[PDB]
RNA sequence: CCCGCAGAAGAAGCACCGGCUAACUCCGUGCCAGCAGCCGCGGUAAUACGGAGGGUGCAAGCGUUAAUCGGAAUUACUGGGCGUAAAGCGCACGCAGGCGGUUUGUUAAGUCAGAUGUGAAAUCCCCGGGCUCAACCUGGGAACUGCAUCUGAUACUGGCAA
RNA sequence: UAGCUAGUAGGUGGGGUAACGGCUCACCUAGGCGACGAUCCCUAGCUGGUCUGAGAGGAUGACCAGCCACACUGGAACUGA
């Protein structure tokens, strides 16, 4: 492109689009569990993945994954929502922070406890 | 005495009536560590035989580069297919700064201090060719003085 | 009123006053017309405890600048040491 | 001895005033191509001696009107 | 149309070298004569001459060394669209000094080395290596 | 803030003697030096170039007892300084007070020298220095304090000191237990099986 | 800050180990539970799930998420393209704008050189100095690529004249 | 978002201010700005600087410092350098 053309119409960089719009540039957000259910993943994989719909403190209502084996969540349980998508589940772009707020930790977990809110075993 | 380094190993396949025939290709570079570098590329059904064919080919087809105390004479651009490489002389202590494909070639060549970067396609097979061509066209003050019909300092000083 | 005074910058428990000429209304560590030396209360006794460009100080004093008690003490002490 | 600008008169339809365009070369901040830029100034012209298209020499002065802050020092060339 | 005769000269040199021509000829000009003079003095060409009065033709006799062109790369820098001016301390050097940069200064056309040694800057006409 | 675990494990991982023991005994009579630690030590790793760079950096770090943050700051300072970056990095590493104490032989190992420094047993220009990373400068006098000079470990350590090769750039008077840091060591006087340029690459990857 | 007493005595965790990327086996599980940054795992010996042993990397921290730059030569001015991969208007004329053959003179606008003023202090950088070292504080300098004025140079671009 | 502007643009004279000035008046002239983006809308305190980057640049303006604006929202004057 000619320099003359550039001085007439300057280059205009694309604005990066975020992949986590509901967080509004916050690392976590609080929310209430509206419904807690299971869904099946994409064609290649096969499972019953645990998800929950959560209405955020900023009005946004979005679906979030519930990692780990076992959870005690029901309607009106307030949970902390963290960034991070789950690939084989379209529409779910958020994770639940295990061990934060009402959300409890994973039972008997020993390795990678800090990612699931499990206290250091007293042994 | 020459030092040889294997840059990349890749598995190719050919399809025939019965099915897929698997083979391997090997890209290697040999060097004298004092300004002479050659590259080789071999094919075989098994990896050790492919590497040995590549070594034998690499020993020939080798060229001389007029190094300057382990660094280049002047900045150089090289171009082959979509691989555009840029190299420049560097001060002592810098070491070898380059991508892997260029890193191996320069290390076996003996360039101790060089700043390099590859633009465009980083395909190792063509990056090596473009690096070799760039290093080959790089001339020295004595050769440029010989061409221009003058002395060294008459260009330097 | 133009005044000559110390702008303490230093660090915690280790002050390093900077003699500066400034309008008295501006904050202590703020706008200053001209710096005319430094003073370090803590001194290794081999360093320069106080440096003063007495000439510029005299220039501003003649122009009419007043002098803080501590800057007057510093000027008097350096002239006495000489 | 006196700071001064030189320009051409683009319009004189105002009473005792004229607008002069001062054009200069400036290296483009990024691309580099030297581009022409124009600055139009409302200038004070006693006697209305400046015709449109004339090339005039101007100097800065005190505010003379809401916009006028420059006075005509001399005409350089007129009625091209 | 024709709008950079110095570019035309450089391109004639480049294409004649590529085509292994012994000599090249082009419409002359004082600037072309000075650029040919600096090239000759720096030894990138054998010699040059001008023939005629009303439509002067300038002719450059090129030079080859090992079946190779002595001039490896000749490129215009300050093209008409974008003029490139440099100060005495900003004068570029080609191939870390192995090549030459042609500079037009207030004291005539000369190399970057000469301009630096004379403490002047100017318009970077072209690079030759 | 310091590595406290077993020491010969590191030497086994790096495949060479790191002088992590006093030396009185041949290391091969104390461990299987030529085999990597762990269940799968015997298998040999076809190690990538990044692996060899990491191994070189770890070797130097574990030789000098320096953790990653401090070593990174050392690299930044060496890069800032004029001259060969790797060479000034090695000079900075060899200028540590604990290393100087070990070279003058007051400690059988660098860890023992570090403990000596920490426990107010070393003086620099007649001043008590308790920081391991204190940079020693040319024409400095490092001395054992009188009160700590009667420790049996230092008199024991001087024998190992006289049994290892004597550095050129230090003048040690063992009788008075004092020494003079004549000059910064060059590259040539220290071991030549350290590939500092690998570290230079690793901190520019 | 220094001196004395006691006693190894009061003090090590976190992530990872299929490839990218340094570090591997056993047991449990059986496309379930589950993992995941991407590629991808899991349907009966799983180095990819969970536990153990071993190991690798950091360390009084370690990981996860969010945001910016980088890698991205992926807005390319330095530094990209347009026959078929996204990209030459259906074609022509033409105003504003961009560029312009060759010689002589003149101009000093652009350009170059020099000087002056100014570009606050702190921050970055260099040589040093003081807190036992460092962070930190601090002396002098460089820099602040700029802007304006004045005196010069006249090759190139521009103006004017032929 | 392609047109905007009647104290708007300029002038004479009077008034007002510490001061020049459509600052305000009375009258006269009918102009002024704009594709080198006026007007309109959205967004935002600016700078020395900070992060990043080989560099040019990209982002950013917390702490320190210089400047501006506001003091429940809207408006107004008084005292006073
Ligand atoms: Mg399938
Ligand atoms: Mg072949
Ligand atoms: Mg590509
Ligand atoms: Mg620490
Ligand atoms: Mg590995
Ligand atoms: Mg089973
Ligand atoms: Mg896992
Ligand atoms: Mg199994
Ligand atoms: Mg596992
Ligand atoms: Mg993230
Ligand atoms: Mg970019
Ligand atoms: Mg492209
Ligand atoms: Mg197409
Ligand atoms: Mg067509
Ligand atoms: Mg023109
Ligand atoms: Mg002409
Ligand atoms: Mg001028
Ligand atoms: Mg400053
Ligand atoms: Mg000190
Ligand atoms: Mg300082
Ligand atoms: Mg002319
Ligand atoms: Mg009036
Ligand atoms: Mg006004
Ligand atoms: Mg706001
Ligand atoms: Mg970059
Ligand atoms: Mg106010
Ligand atoms: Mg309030
Ligand atoms: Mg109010
Ligand atoms: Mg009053």
């Amino acid at each position: 492109a000619t320099v003359n053309q550039l001085v007439r119409k300057p280059r205009a960089r694309k604005v990066a689009k975020s992949n986590v719009p509901a967080l509004e540039a916050c690392p976590q957000k609080r929310g209430v569990c509206t419904r807690v259910y299971t869904t099946t993943p994409k064609k290649p994989n096969s499972a019953l993945r645990k998800v929950c719909r959560v209405r955020l403190t900023n009005g946004f209502e979005v679906t979030s994954y519930i990692g780990g084996e076992g959870h005690n969540l029901q309607e009106h349980s307030v949970i902390l929502i963290r960034g991070g998508r789950v690939k084989d589940l379209p529409g779910v772009r958020y994770h639940t922070v295990r061990g934060a707020l009402d959300c409890s930790g994973v039972k008997d977990r020993k390795q990678a406890r800090s990612k699931y809110g499990v206290k250091r075993p007293k042994a | 005495e020459l030092q040889e380094k294997l840059i990349a190993v890749n598995r190719v396949s050919k399809t025939v009536k019965g099915g897929r025939i698997f083979s391997f290709t090997a890209l290697t570079v040999v060097g004298d560590g004092n300004g002479r570098v050659g590259f080789g590329y071999g094919k075989a059904r098994e990896v050790p035989a492919a590497i040995q064919k590549a070594m034998e080919k690499a020993r020939r087809n080798m060229i001389n580069v007029a190094l300057n105390n382990g660094t280049l004479q002047h900045p150089v651009k090289g171009v082959h297919t979509g691989s555009r490489v840029f190299m420049q002389p560097a001060s002592e202590g810098t070491g070898i700064i380059a991508g892997g494909a260029m890193r191996a070639v320069l290390e076996v060549a003996g360039v101790h201090n060089v700043l390099a970067k590859a633009y465009g396609s980083t395909n190792p097979i063509n990056v090596v060719r473009a690096t070799i061509d760039g290093l080959e066209n790089m001339n020295s003050p004595e050769m440029v003085a010989a061409k221009r019909g003058k002395s060294v300092e008459e260009i330097l000083g | 009123m133009v005044t000559i005074r110390l702008a303490r910058h230093g660090a915690k428990k280790r002050p390093f006053y900077q003699v500066v000429v400034a309008d008295s209304r501006n904050a202590r560590n703020g706008r200053f017309i001209e710096r005319v030396g430094f003073f370090n209360p803590i001194a290794s006794e081999k360093e320069e405890g106080t440096r003063l460009d007495l000439d510029r100080i005299a220039h501003w004093v003649g122009q009419g600048a007043t002098i803080s008690d501590r800057v007057a003490a510093l000027i008097k002490e350096v002239n006495k040491a000489a | 001895k006196i700071r001064t600008l030189q320009g051409r008169v683009v319009s004189d339809k105002m009473e005792k005033s004229i607008v002069v365009a001062i054009e200069r070369f400036v290296k483009h901040p990024i691309y580099g191509k030297f581009i022409k830029r124009t600055t139009k100034l409302h200038v004070h012209d006693e006697n209305n001696e400046c015709g449109i298209g004339d090339v005039v020499e101007i100097r800065e002065c005190r505010p003379l009107s809401k916009t006028k802050s420059w006075t005509l020092v001399r005409v350089v060339e007129k009625a091209v | 149309s024709m709008q950079d005769p110095i570019a035309d000269m450089l391109t004639r040199i480049r294409n004649g070298q590529a085509a292994n021509k012994a000599a090249v000829t082009m419409p002359s000009s004082k600037l072309k004569v000075a650029i040919a003079n600096v090239l000759k003095e720096e030894g990138f060409i054998e010699d040059f001459k001008v023939e005629g009065d009303t439509k002067p033709e300038l002719e450059l006799t090129l030079k080859y060394f090992q079946g190779k062109a002595v001039v490896e790369s000749i490129q215009r820098v300050s093209r008409p669209g974008l003029r490139i001016y440099k100060r005495k301390d900003e004068l570029p050097k080609v191939m870390a000094g192995l090549g030459i940069a042609v500079v037009s200064t207030s004291k005539g056309v000369m190399t970057d080395r000469a301009a630096r040694q004379a403490g002047l800057g100017g318009e970077i006409i072209c690079y030759v290596a | 803030a310091r590595y406290l675990g077993p020491k010969l494990k590191l030497s086994r991982r790096e495949g060479t003697d790191l002088f992590l023991k006093s030396d009185v005994r041949a290391i091969d009579t104390k461990c299987k030096i030529e085999q990597a630690p762990g269940q799968h030590g015997a298998r040999k790793p076809r190690l990538s170039d990044y692996g060899v760079q990491l191994r070189e950096k770890q070797k130097v770090r574990r030789i000098y007892g320096v953790l990653e943050r401090q070593f990174r700051n050392y690299y930044k300072e060496a890069a800032r300084l004029k001259g060969n970056t790797g060479e000034n990095l090695l000079a900075l590493l060899e200028g540590r007070l604990d290393n100087v104490v070990y070279r003058m032989g007051f400690g059988a190992t660098r860890a023992e020298a570090r403990q000596l420094v920490s426990h107010k047993a070393i003086m620099v220009n007649g001043r008590v220095v308790n920081i391991a990373s204190y940079q020693v400068s040319p024409n400095d006098v490092v001395s054992i304090r009188e009160k700590a000079k009667k420790q049996s470990r230092v008199k024991a350590a001087l024998e190992l000191a006289e049994q290892r090769e004597k550095p050129t750039w230090l003048e040690v008077d063992a009788g008075k237990m004092e020494g003079t840091f004549k000059r910064k060591p060059e590259r040539s006087d220290l071991s030549a099986d350290i590939n500092e340029h690998l570290i230079v690459e690793l901190y520019s990857k």
